[PDB]
RNA sequence: GUGGGAGAGGGUGGUGGAAUUCCCGGAGUAGCGGUGAAAUGCGCAGAUACCGGGAGGAACGCCGAUGGCGAAGGCAGCCACCUGGUCCACCCGUGACGCUGAGGCGCGAAAGCGUGGGGAGCAAACCGGAUUAGAUACCCGGGUAGUCCACGCCCUAAACGAUGCGCGCUAGGUCUCUGGGUCUCCUGGGGGCCGAAGCUAACGCGUUAAGCGCGCCGCCUGGGGAGUACGGCCGCAAGGC
């Protein structure tokens, strides 16, 4: 009910999960998916296969919205951070460009004990 | 690979307003290039870093950028 | 095989066909060192399989063994706690061995009274695309395509 | 003295972007988070993810080094102001004005104390979830003091180069920071690495001495008891000498 025909795709990948949000050229989201949206529940959500399935599910929902041309934004690092982009390439969506916009601070906040 | 100073003129390392030449010393991202790729001495690099930060605060040089093709 | 490659034994050819797979299958049928009785089993089964269906037992044997050979399987790999079932492809030599073993084991798990009858009907069913050996093969293949989520643990 | 130089040296005020959190709004469904697995937890009062806007605190990515500065503790965005130390060249001035230093005085990471502010993130205590034979721990989710600032205390440390300060003498080689020079190089002054002689119980040190000498200060005399007791002094207390 939108007929967007073009937009962005943000891939947020971590070591516990990978999620894909397909949005429009001025930032508002259209659809999304993740390792928990699909069957997997626990650490299974962090596998590259779950990332591939999440990317494919989000891409098919975008097809339902009528998406053809997609720009890719990538934030984070984890298993399947690349598999998501590979499935997104071979999903049937013409990939416009891939961009890694992983937010990194300028040494602002103190991390948790795990991260020091 | 070519170092920045090797392909450049007799330019001012203390000019924070010349974006044309200061852009050469930034990376694909907004990061300052190391001495391995700038071919500068320690003193030259130390002056270049401060001039780059000066230009950044004046909105002439990017504080950070986005990586492509990743 | 810590040092060497464990060079494969080259079986003797067969006296009836001249083919090596027949000798390998006859060995797989043999028990307690009776290759004579096993050969008689296989060749009475050859006569029965050539009579009950008017085809050559050569190509039916070959097509059955070809139908039973699987293309993927699972091996257990110890990673981060308890091990996982990781799928992978199969060697041609191991495909041959597994096909013949499943053939014999599904033939002797049949109801038929005589051994040769079991062998013949098992070969027939396997050559048609059905039977117990092909069922075990397709279960092996169903292990693949199922735990394929571990496709990054190939090793 | 003159003339140049390098620097996260200190203080004060200003100021920039990234990121976290929170709030407002848009769009958008069903989970997010987390782990070796999980669960507590959060989510239909609309979360997570995405976009725009706002608020606030704290810390300064790349440059960055095996680098620099400081007497030590220690000191990293940028700008301005106030200010310390230091190095080199000139061979100009004073004319032994020097070295060390019991006491004293000042400084002194973190944590801690008092009064008043501040509070994002982190986080003793604590509240829960797991794990385990038990879990008072490691792992997960929360969370106070605190961490931050002003002022006044506290005087400890693996406060380490486990090497007190100063001066002279005793092969070089190699990397480096910063000056001067007639600038394959030389000559000072710092930071490393090999290694002469020599030293050392050995490891190792070796012009940045643990070598050869001189001056002065501090300290040592088997281990436990014990940095405890008593006494004194200091401290709001903790406690310190
Ligand atoms: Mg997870
Ligand atoms: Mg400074
Ligand atoms: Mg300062
Ligand atoms: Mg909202
Ligand atoms: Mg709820
Ligand atoms: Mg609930
Ligand atoms: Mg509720
Ligand atoms: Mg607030
Ligand atoms: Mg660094
Ligand atoms: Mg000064
Ligand atoms: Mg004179
Ligand atoms: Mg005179
Ligand atoms: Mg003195
Ligand atoms: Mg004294
Ligand atoms: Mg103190
Ligand atoms: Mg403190
Ligand atoms: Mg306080
Ligand atoms: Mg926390
Ligand atoms: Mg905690
Ligand atoms: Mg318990
Ligand atoms: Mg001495
Ligand atoms: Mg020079
Ligand atoms: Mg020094
Ligand atoms: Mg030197
Ligand atoms: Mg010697
Ligand atoms: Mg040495
Ligand atoms: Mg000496
Ligand atoms: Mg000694
Ligand atoms: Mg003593
Ligand atoms: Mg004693
Ligand atoms: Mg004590
Ligand atoms: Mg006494
Ligand atoms: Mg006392
Ligand atoms: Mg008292
Ligand atoms: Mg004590």
């Amino acid at each position: 009910k939108r007929q967007v025909a073009s937009g962005r795709a943000y891939i947020h990948a971590s070591y516990n999960n990978t999620i894909v949000t397909i949005t429009d050229p001025d930032g508002n989201p259209i659809t999304w998916s993740s390792g928990g949206v699909i069957g997997y529940k626990g650490s299974r959500k962090g596998t590259p296969y779950a990332a591939q399935l999440a990317a494919l599910d989000a891409a098919k929902k975008a097809m339902a919205y009528g998406m053809q041309s997609v720009d890719v934004i990538v934030r984070g690092t984890g298993a399947g951070r690349e598999q998501a982009i590979r499935a997104l390439q071979a999903s049937g969506l013409q990939v416009k460009s891939i961009v890694d916009d992983t937010p990194v601070p300028h040494n602002g906040c103190r991390p948790k004990k795990k991260f020091r | 690979k070519a170092k920045v100073k090797a392909t450049l003129g007799e330019f001012d390392l203390r000019d924070y307003r010349n974006v044309e030449v200061l852009k050469r010393f930034l990376s694909e991202t907004g990061k300052i290039l190391p001495r391995r790729r700038t071919g500068l001495s320690a003193k030259e690099q130390r002056i270049l870093a401060k001039t780059i930060k000066r230009a950044r605060i004046l909105g002439l040089l990017p504080f950070t950028e986005k990586l492509v093709r990743k | 095989a810590r040092r060497r490659r464990a060079e494969v034994r080259q079986l003797q050819p067969d006296l009836v066909y001249g083919d090596v797979l027949v000798t390998a299958f006859i060995n797989k049928i043999m028990r307690d060192g009776k290759k004579n009785l096993a050969a008689r089993i296989f060749y009475d089964a050859c006569k029965i399989i050539q009579e009950k269906t008017g085809q050559e037992p050569l190509k039916v044997f070959k097509q059955a063994v070809e139908n039973v050979k699987p293309r993927m399987e699972v091996r257990s790999r110890r990673v981060g706690g308890a091990n996982y079932q990781v799928p992978m492809e199969v060697s041609p030599r191991r495909q041959q061995s597994l096909a013949l073993r499943w053939l014999v084991q599904a033939a002797n798990q049949r109801p038929e009274r005589r051994a040769a009858v079991r062998i013949a009907h098992e070969l027939m069913d396997a050559a048609e695309g059905k039977g117990g050996a092909v069922k075990k093969k397709e279960d092996v293949e169903r292990m693949a395509e199922a735990n394929r989520a571990y496709a990054h643990y190939r090793w």
